[PDB]
């Protein structure tokens, strides 16, 4: 069969795994983009406030990269959905499925928006 | 002269150029001794060069505004100006080259077309042969114009592999 | 237990011209003789892959043995025409009294249709081309001060070039050893070890004790070389030697009685560079090379040959298992003992890396006098031993999927460390793959970023030292660490290896020899360029070696060879995907990558070290301008590219005018490859009918069928041609340029 | 200076010609390849058979022509 | 000679096992299965890369496309001089035998076979591109 | 001897020995007419 | 599925069956050659089109022609 290995498969990294919002199945997949939305928008702040090209600015620096960090996630947002339209036209997991994706979907732009407004918050 | 053209013997600025390029030598010159292996060399080169610049004056060439020589293409007007030699009478003289080179050529490759191997006669020329017909070359004009009135020269049309059409 | 022994065979072949006149009679495909084009081409394509002649091991080592002596031979030749050109055509006996004014020259040209020009000006009142080989430096390191001396290592020369000849004839046709004898390895690398490494240095030591050393000492000195004693004086008068040396007047007795310490006046350790001449200090190599013979000496006695001391090979390499690789390194040595491709991809990819290596030892701690200070030498010496091993180890990767192909057996393979690396390759190839997409982003993309944030006027949003700073803090660290070594941790050595760690210049006849280099954010980015370049060239290659045999497209690669053209359209098309398309198209990217290496070293050292020494300061070449420029695209397009060819394309009516001609030849090389690389047969093939037809009807149609090369073989004219223009045309570009300005 | 370039400018004409003139009288079949017509304009090739047939349609006539045509204008 | 049905319980080759296995295709298309005797035990060449053990008597492998079972077949006919026969499995469970279809490998002549896509002309006697012009569809002349 | 001058004449051989001529005779007439532009 | 074609010309060699590495081609009975046999081609739903069959047949012109057609997993050659 494929080529056994410690990475591919060990406990320790299995257990891990199957916590992440992604695998952690019985959960509603609206409540599974939210959770993954919050973490990955709080995350996409930080690059554009500190090497965006109004860093410099004192204060503008701040709201300028939250900004786009907020742009982003509502792109990616777009990036979601239209890729549930396209995957599922017609299985254990609710999340793989036409009606699942499209409140996935709906869930990270929530999630998404509100970890970018958070992360500006901790700022000021 | 010939399209504006005046003779380089004429020329000012062909004048101007030899003695730039003396110059050049000359300046190269003044830092070796009288007789040295360098001077000697360089005394040689100059020598060469005033040797070029008469000559081509003295050849009836056309220099340029650029002061350079200039050729006569048209034989016309080659032979109306007398500048036959520059590109007209080299004409004639290459085309005997080249089709005495072509005509051996092409009479060794038939002669070995008769042997049993003809292959090996050509990775591995057969010498005895090759001079025999390198000498017998220099007639190639004549020969090569009775081939064609003769109907020889040319394979018919009907031994001939072509393509589908 | 079979003993170490010679063993060879009495008159395995005859000495005839027979076979000299049937070309091809070494296969048994073109033995026939010709029917198209294609068998000439086929001929020398297939003259030395002796692997393919015979299938027996015997024949090919007995055709590889007498084939290296045929090398060895006419290496002899080309060095000794070197010492034969530096006798009666050069200028090296002005050159020992003015080195620092005089420009080593050792080719002169005849005067023909005016190629005199080429006979430069180079002083001593003799007029030549200027040479950046570095003969006129090792020679005087060696000691040499009279063209006499350079007239009999010529004759020497040319004596073993006849010796090598003998040999290669000798040891094929009249006592050619036996299989058995080639497959000693534990005895050759003892004698190799000691006897050639290790000899050899402690040889050399003997010629650096007694000749270099006293002729230096006096040349450096200021006194006239003709007036200099003659080696064999200084050999056999001891008190001659004592006078420049008091160590000698004890003679040999402290070497046995291990008073070492008294030949510490011309055993040495000082380090850095000798202020006179700018090069090492002699007594220093010499300590050199008798450490090195005693190391070597030592190493030649590890392995069991005829008396049970000593080491077995194959019983090292089968202790060594454990855990995370199942059975370990068993059946490597029978590899290694029955596959000469095998030992030719080792060798050529060790031997590769050590010509890189000299290369960039040699500018740092330049070993031969004036060497320094004569900026052609060293760009033109660095520059020759960087390609010579970019070309060695992309063969290491043309040899290593020979070995795969050909020399590869399942049976004698099953989970050891060669199988277990065939069962992830994919594994390999898709993390070597992401590494060099990473590292393309990140290395090349800044230099993107720069030129878009200058071309929009925001230079302070630049990846620069006066912006977004990238400082490569662990090599300053090496560079610091290196620089207080005497102090601490190399207590007896007086001075660094090397003067770019830090610390003062050395300047010689008012030029830089060697002075500290700084790393910035421009040496910072040029680098992670040079880790992206060399991590492509090795997915190719090592792509083309994993997946020899079979992969994913072609199941069964290994059946169609090892050079084929691809396996037809179907499937999508599968052009280029056997082992040695693999190395075609690393041969281009091993170009890539150098050539940045060589712009890099050129532009770095003009900027930074070379200059002219005066009342205020350094003045370099280019003044300092690779630290700005030299972080964005147009910055080595504008100031290194545009700059710099300057003196080649104002080379006409000079000395030099040879080089602009070369420059421009070369430019037309590499863009008539392009016409090989950018189509395909079928097309000429096509082409040739007509131009057929019309010679059939002049009866001057040829025997031997006219044939539009084979695939293969476009392609290899394509490579060949374009790595003859574009090296040509920097090779020009170079010189030309460092001879003018150098 | 104006007949060198001249000449030169004729070179890439002719050139530019002779590859489509031919991949247009060739395009119907050849010698290497008798039925070219029956696989179109535009085809990758026939195989490495027959000792090699890349850019063998009239397809890549055409594209070695842009080539030539490029370096003339 | 008739139809062999396919054992999924057959043993299995000694092999530690690599990444040029099986993909995610097998899961959802279709896979291939080879399967013969041994008659000893040997080693031999994965067209996926390495080296496997056969065992004595029965061996299975599965394969993600037909050239990689029929590459095999031909490093155990040529070299071991054996007789496999290999299969096309689908997702749902049907199994469909392969090579040979009618038991005799195809390079031997059988009686019973039918001739397919033979056409009883030359190539040079094939018709213009122009008289299969505008068919519904891109049509050589050859298909006519 | 009939094989070593077999072999003076095969193709490679050949050329070497019909260039080195070739070269040889044009490069001796430039020696002693240098410079040759137009016949004259 | 590409094309695959036997002409008449077909001296039952047997080459391009050998050749295929995708048992697309087979051998059946004939009476219009001295081998009495003909290749066939069954099977063409499994051809790639590597055309190795052509480049093993030796009639000039060619008895087996294969003609590159309309793509699929199948005659793509993906194992994915
Ligand atoms: C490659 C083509 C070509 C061209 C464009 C020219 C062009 C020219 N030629 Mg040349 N010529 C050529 C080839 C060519 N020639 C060849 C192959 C030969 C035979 C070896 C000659 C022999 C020749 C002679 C004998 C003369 C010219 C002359 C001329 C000039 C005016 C007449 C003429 O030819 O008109 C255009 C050209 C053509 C239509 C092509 C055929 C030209 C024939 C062969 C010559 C015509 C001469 C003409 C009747 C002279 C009348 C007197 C004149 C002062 C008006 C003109 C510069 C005349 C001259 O020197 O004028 C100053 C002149 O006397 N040519
Ligand atoms: C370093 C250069 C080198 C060396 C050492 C060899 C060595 C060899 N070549 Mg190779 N060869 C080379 C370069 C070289 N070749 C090149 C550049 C080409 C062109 C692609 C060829 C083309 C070639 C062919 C076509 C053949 C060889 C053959 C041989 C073998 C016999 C030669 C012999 O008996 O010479 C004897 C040498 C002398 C007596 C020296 C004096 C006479 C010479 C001509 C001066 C030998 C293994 C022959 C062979 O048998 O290969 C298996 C053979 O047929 N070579
Ligand atoms: C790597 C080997 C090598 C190379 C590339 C050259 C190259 C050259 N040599 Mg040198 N030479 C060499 C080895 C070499 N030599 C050796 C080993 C010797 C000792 C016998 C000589 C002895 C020698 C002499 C005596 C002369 C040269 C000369 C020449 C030049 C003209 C050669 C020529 O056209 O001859 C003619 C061509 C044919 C016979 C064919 C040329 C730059 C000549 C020179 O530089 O004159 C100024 C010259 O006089 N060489
Ligand atoms: C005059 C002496 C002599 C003679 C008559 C023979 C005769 C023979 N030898 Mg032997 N041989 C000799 C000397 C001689 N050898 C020497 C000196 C060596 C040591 C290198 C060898 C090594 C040797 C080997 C290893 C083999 C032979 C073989 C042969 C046979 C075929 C050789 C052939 O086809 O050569 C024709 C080849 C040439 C003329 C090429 C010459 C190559 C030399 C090295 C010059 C290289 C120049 C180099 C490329 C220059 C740069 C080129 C660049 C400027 C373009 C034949 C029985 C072969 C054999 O028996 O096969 C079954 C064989 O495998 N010989
Ligand atoms: C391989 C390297 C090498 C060689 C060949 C030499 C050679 C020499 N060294 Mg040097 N040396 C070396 C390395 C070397 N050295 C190193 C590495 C060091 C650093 C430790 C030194 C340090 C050093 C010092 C300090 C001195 C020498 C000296 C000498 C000389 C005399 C040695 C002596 O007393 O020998 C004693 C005896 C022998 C070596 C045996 C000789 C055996 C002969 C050749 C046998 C011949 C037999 C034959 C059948 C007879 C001919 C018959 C025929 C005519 C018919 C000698 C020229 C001495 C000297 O004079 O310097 C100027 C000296 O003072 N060396
Ligand atoms: C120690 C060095 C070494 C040795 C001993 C060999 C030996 C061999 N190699 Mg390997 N190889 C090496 C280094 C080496 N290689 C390197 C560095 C590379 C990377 C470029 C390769 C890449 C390589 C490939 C890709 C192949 C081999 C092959 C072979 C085998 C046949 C070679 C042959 O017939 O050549 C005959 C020689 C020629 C046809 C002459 C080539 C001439 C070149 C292209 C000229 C280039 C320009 C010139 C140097 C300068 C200008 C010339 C001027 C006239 C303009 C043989 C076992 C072939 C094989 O089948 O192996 C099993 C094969 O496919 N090698
Ligand atoms: C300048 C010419 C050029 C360029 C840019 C590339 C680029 C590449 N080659 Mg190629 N290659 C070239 C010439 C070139 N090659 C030539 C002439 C040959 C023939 C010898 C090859 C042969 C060859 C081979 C055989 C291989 C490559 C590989 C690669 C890749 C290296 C790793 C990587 O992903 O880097 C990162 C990508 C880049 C640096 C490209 C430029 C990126 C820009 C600057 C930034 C991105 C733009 C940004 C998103 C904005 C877009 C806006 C737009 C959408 C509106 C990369 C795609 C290797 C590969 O695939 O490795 C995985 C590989 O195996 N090349
Ligand atoms: C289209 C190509 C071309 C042409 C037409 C010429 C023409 C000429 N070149 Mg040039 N040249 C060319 C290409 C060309 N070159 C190239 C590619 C290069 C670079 C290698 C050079 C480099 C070059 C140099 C360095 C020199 C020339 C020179 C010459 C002249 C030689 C005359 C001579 O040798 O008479 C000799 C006389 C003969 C009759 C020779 C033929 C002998 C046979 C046996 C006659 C048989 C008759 C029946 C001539 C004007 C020389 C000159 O002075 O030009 C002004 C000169 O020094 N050429
Ligand atoms: C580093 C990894 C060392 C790894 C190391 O030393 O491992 C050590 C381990 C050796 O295990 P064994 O003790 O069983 O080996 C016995 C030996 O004698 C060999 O038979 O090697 C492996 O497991 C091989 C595969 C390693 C796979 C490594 C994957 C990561 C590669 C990263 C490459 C980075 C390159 C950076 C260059 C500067
Ligand atoms: C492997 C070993 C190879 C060894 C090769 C040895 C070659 C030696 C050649 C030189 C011969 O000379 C070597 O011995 C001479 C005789 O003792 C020494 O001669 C010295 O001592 C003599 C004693 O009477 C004096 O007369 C000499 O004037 C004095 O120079 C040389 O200083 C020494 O260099
Ligand atoms: C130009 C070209 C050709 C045509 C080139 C050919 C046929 C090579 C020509 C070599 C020389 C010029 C011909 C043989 C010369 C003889 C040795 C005779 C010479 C006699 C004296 C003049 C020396 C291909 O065959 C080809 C194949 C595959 C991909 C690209 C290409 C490609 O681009």
């Amino acid at each position: 069969g494929m080529l056994e290995t410690p990475v591919t498969s060990a406990p320790i990294v299995a257990t891990y795994l199957s916590n992440l919002p992604a695998y952690r199945t019985g959960v509603a997949p609206v409540l599974r983009g939210v959770e993954i939305g919050l973490a990955h928008g709080f995350l996409l702040a930080g690059p554009f406030i500190k090497l965006g090209p109004l860093r410099n600015v004192p204060e503008t620096a701040e709201i300028a990269g939250s900004l786009s960090a907020a742009g982003l996630v509502l792109i990616l947002a777009l990036c979601l959905s239209i890729y549930g339209s396209a995957q599922f036209q017609s299985a254990r997991d609710p999340l793989f499925s036409a009606d699942g994706w499209s409140e996935f979907a709906a869930g990270f732009l929530v999630g998404g928006e509100a970890g970018v407004a958070w992360a500006y918050v901790c700022t000021q | 002269d010939i399209a504006g053209l005046t003779p380089c013997s004429e020329s000012k600025a062909y004048a101007k150029l030899e003695k730039k390029e003396l110059k050049t030598l000359e300046k190269r010159l003044k830092q070796y001794e009288a007789d040295s292996a360098p001077a000697v060399a360089l005394k040689a080169t100059m020598e060469r060069t005033k040797a070029r610049f008469a000559n081509y004056a003295k050849a009836g060439l056309l220099c340029g505004n650029d002061g350079l020589p200039h050729l006569i293409a048209d034989p016309g007007l080659a032979l109306k100006y007398g500048h036959a030699g520059e590109v007209f009478i080299p004409t004639f003289g290459f085309l005997y080259v080249a089709g005495y080179i072509g005509y051996v050529g092409r009479q060794y490759l038939i002669a070995v077309k008769g042997e049993a191997k003809p292959t090996d006669k050509e990775i591995i020329i057969d010498v005895p042969l090759a001079t025999k017909l390198a000498w017998q070359g220099a007639g190639w004009p004549l020969a090569a114009v009775q081939e064609l009135q003769r109907g020889t020269l040319l394979e018919k049309e009907e031994n001939i592999t072509v393509s589908p059409r | 237990a079979k003993k170490v022994k010679i063993a060879v065979d009495r008159n395995p072949v005859e000495t005839s011209f027979e076979k000299w006149a049937k070309p091809g009679h070494f296969s048994r495909t073109l033995s026939k003789g010709p029917n198209t084009t294609t068998w000439i081409w086929n001929l020398h394509a297939d003259a030395h892959d002796f692997d393919s002649h015979t299938s027996d091991l015997e024949e090919i080592s007995r055709k590889v043995f007498s084939a290296h002596f045929g090398q060895l031979g006419i290496i002899f030749i080309w060095l000794s025409g070197m010492y034969f050109h530096g006798a009666r055509f050069s200028n090296y006996e002005a050159w020992l009294s003015d080195p620092t004014h005089i420009k080593p020259s050792a080719q002169v040209v005849w005067p023909i249709v005016g190629q005199e020009i080429l006979n430069g000006d180079v002083g001593g009142g003799f007029q030549g081309i200027q040479i950046t080989s570095g003969f006129f430096q090792l020679w005087r390191a060696s000691g040499i001060t009279s063209e006499l001396q350079l007239y009999t290592t010529a004759i020497g020369g040319l004596v073993m070039a006849a010796a090598m000849f003998f040999a290669g004839w000798f040891h094929y046709h009249k006592a050619a050893p036996k299989l058995e004898w080639f497959q000693n390895v534990e005895s050759m690398l003892n004698h190799h070890l000691g006897g050639l490494l290790g000899l050899g240095s402690l040889a050399w030591a003997g010629h650096q004790i007694h000749v270099s050393l006293p002729v230096n000492k006096l040349l450096d000195a200021g006194v006239d070389p003709k007036e200099i004693p003659l080696p064999h004086d200084l050999l056999l008068n001891r008190a001659i030697m004592a006078d420049l040396y008091p160590s000698f007047a004890k003679g040999i007795a402290p070497f046995f009685t291990l008073n070492w310490s008294e030949y510490s006046d011309f055993l040495t350790f000082k380090g850095g560079l000798n202020p006179v001449t700018g090069g090492l200090w002699l007594s220093d190599t010499a300590h050199h090379h008798v450490a090195i013979a005693v190391l070597f000496l030592v190493a030649g006695h590890m392995y069991r040959t005829n008396w049970g001391i000593g080491h077995s090979m194959k019983e090292i390499l089968e202790a060594h298992r454990g855990p995370f690789t199942g059975e370990g390194h068993v059946g490597l040595y029978e590899i290694l003992t029955t596959s000469w491709h095998a030992q030719l991809a080792i060798n050529l990819a060790l031997f590769g890396s050590l010509s890189i290596i000299v290369a960039h030892h040699m500018y740092a701690m330049p070993p031969y006098p004036y060497l320094a200070t004569d900026y052609g030498t060293q760009l033109s010496l660095f520059t020759h031993h960087t390609w010579i091993g970019g070309f060695c180890i992309v063969g290491a990767g043309a040899h290593a999927a020979i070995f795969m192909v050909r020399d590869y057996d399942p049976t004698n393979n099953y989970n050891n460390l060669l199988d277990r690396v065939i069962r992830h390759r994919d594994a390999i190839i898709s993390h070597l793959n992401w590494v060099c997409i990473f590292l393309g982003f990140h290395s090349f993309g800044l230099y993107i970023h720069n030129d878009t944030m200058s071309a929009l006027g925001r230079p302070q949003d630049m990846f620069s030292d006066t912006a977004i700073q990238l400082q490569p803090v662990f090599a300053q660290w090496i560079q610091n660490t290196h620089f207080l070594a005497p102090q601490l941790t190399a207590p007896n050595a007086l001075a660094a290896t090397s003067l770019t760690w830090g610390g003062d210049l050395v300047a010689v006849g008012g030029k830089v020899a060697m002075m500290p280099i700084s790393l910035g954010t421009s040496d910072f980015m040029v680098h992670h360029i040079h880790a992206f370049t060399i991590h492509v060239t090795v997915l190719i290659l090592l792509k083309g070696v994993l997946f020899a045999r079979s992969s994913r497209l072609i199941p069964d690669k290994a059946n169609l060879g090892f050079r084929f053209p691809c396996d037809g359209p179907g499937r999508g098309g599968t052009c280029q995907v056997s082992a040695w398309d693999h190395v075609f198209l690393g041969l281009f990217w091993m170009y890539n990558s150098l050539s940045i290496v060589i712009f890099h070293f050129s532009w770095k050292m003009q900027s930074d070290v070379w200059g002219t020494v005066t009342a205020s300061g350094v003045s370099h070449i280019t003044g300092g301008n690779f630290a700005q420029s030299a972080n964005t695209i147009n910055g080595w397009l504008r100031d290194f590219l545009w700059a710099q060819s300057s003196q080649v394309i104002q080379s006409y009516g000079s000395a030099l005018s040879a080089y602009g001609l070369i420059f421009l030849g070369a430019h037309f090389v590499w863009a008539f490859s392009l016409m090989f690389l950018f189509s395909g047969r079928g097309y000429w093939q096509e082409l040739i009918e007509s131009i057929v037809w019309a010679h059939n009807k002049l009866k001057v149609a040829p025997a031997i069928q006219p044939r539009a090369l084979s695939i293969t073989q476009g392609r290899a004219v394509g490579v060949a041609h374009y790595l003859l223009g574009g090296i040509a045309t920097t090779w020009s570009f170079f010189l030309a340029r460092i001879i003018s300005v150098g | 200076g104006d007949f060198l370039v001249h000449h030169a400018i004729a070179l890439g004409l002719h050139t530019t010609t002779l590859i489509l003139v031919k991949g247009a009288l060739d395009a119907r079949g050849s010698k290497l390849m008798p039925d070219k017509k029956d696989f179109g304009y535009s085809f990758p090739c026939d195989g490495p058979g027959r000792g090699g047939t890349c850019d063998i349609s009239a397809y890549d006539a055409f594209y070695l022509a842009v080539f030539w045509m490029l370096n003339t204008i | 000679w008739t139809v062999p049905t396919l054992n999924p319980d057959t043993p299995s080759p000694i092999f530690g096992g690599s990444t040029g296995g099986l993909l995610r295709k097998a899961q959802t298309e279709e896979f291939y299965v080879i399967t013969w005797e041994a008659k000893k035990e040997q080693i031999f060449e994965m067209p996926t890369g390495g080296a496997a053990i056969m065992r004595q008597g029965p061996n299975l492998l599965k394969f993600g496309k037909k050239e990689q079972c029929l590459a095999l077949t031909t490093q155990l006919r040529n070299k071991f001089k054996l007789t496999p026969c290999f299969y096309r499995v689908f997702p749902d469970g049907k199994v469909q035998y392969l090579h040979p279809a009618d038991g005799v490998y195809p390079e031997k002549v059988n009686a019973g076979r039918v001739g397919a896509n033979q056409n009883m002309r030359r190539i040079g006697q094939n018709v213009n591109p122009i008289k299969v012009k505008f068919s519904g569809r891109m049509m050589s002349p050859a298909e006519i | 001897m009939k094989d070593f001058t077999t072999y003076l004449s095969t193709a490679p051989v050949i050329a070497t020995i019909w260039f080195t001529f070739t070269a040889g005779l044009l490069i001796e007439i430039n020696r002693y007419f240098p410079d040759p532009l137009v016949f004259s | 599925a590409h094309i695959v074609k036997i002409y008449d010309t077909c001296i039952g060699c047997t080459q391009c069956v050998r050749a295929c590495p995708l048992d697309v081609l087979e051998m059946v009975p004939w009476d219009g050659c001295k081998a009495s046999q003909m290749a066939s081609a069954p099977r063409t739903e499994d051809c790639v089109g590597c055309k190795r069959c052509e480049t093993a047949c030796p009639t000039d012109f060619l008895s087996v022609r294969v003609y590159l057609g309309s793509e699929s997993t199948r005659s793509m050659g993906l194992s994915y």
